[PDB]
């Protein structure tokens, strides 16, 4: 769990391209789980 | 003239491999028949569909 801005919630896939695929947080090609995302506004920051 | 029969063999043998080659060339529905092109061209998850 962690925090990004709301237009990266669609690099969070097995095989996805972006900076946040490349350099923070990626998946395994063969992932097994769920992603779950929301837009916490009242976070800002 | 006479040896049709076994000119026939060398003939199966050399028609036979050509379409086994010739069918390298061929889509069966994929977006291009060069390998290299589908792995260049697209992402993982598109690619292996290809």
């Amino acid at each position: 769990s962690f925090v990004i801005r709301g237009d990266e919630v669609r690099q969070i896939a097995p095989g996805q391209t972006g900076k946040i695929a490349d350099y923070n947080y990626k998946l395994p090609d063969d992932f097994t789980g769920c992603v779950i995302a929301w837009n916490s506004n009242n976070l800002d920051n | 003239s006479a040896l049709g029969k076994l000119q026939n063999v060398v003939n199966q043998n050399a028609q036979a491999l050509n379409t086994l080659v010739k069918q390298l060339s061929s889509n069966f529905g994929a977006i291009s028949s060069v390998l290299n092109d589908i792995l260049s061209r697209l992402d993982k998850v598109e690619a292996e569909v290809q």
